[PDB]
């Protein structure tokens, strides 16, 4: 019989954001941060990995 | 076009000014490695089908 094996594995703890939140232009990755006043200020981030 | 774009919006009667960029496109490149693929007996064309 065929049988599909689904696995889950936890990585080390890292900062977690949704994927649609990350912009990657291949030379830099950034997110758009929302300030205290509601101002939208961009910030550079370093990506570790992603999944699901 | 980018400079000309922003000066255009300083002009008294302009409501909107946007210049279409020529390389604002985003790519996901699959840079195939002939040597690596060859190891599995695959040609560039073979890998590309995927």
């Amino acid at each position: 019989m065929n049988a599909w094996l689904q696995l889950n594995t936890a990585s080390e703890p890292m900062l977690l954001i949704p994927s649609q939140a990350l912009i990657d232009t291949g030379s830099e990755q950034r997110v758009i941060t929302v300030d205290a006043d509601g101002r939208f200020v961009p910030k550079r981030v370093a990506v570790f990995q992603a999944s699901q | 076009a980018e400079q000309i774009e922003e000066v255009a919006r300083t002009v008294p009667g302009v409501a909107s000014a946007l210049a279409e960029r020529l390389e604002g496109g985003r790519y996901i490149n699959v840079e195939i490695n002939r040597e690596k693929a060859a190891r599995y007996g695959m040609t560039v064309a073979d890998v590309q089908l995927f």
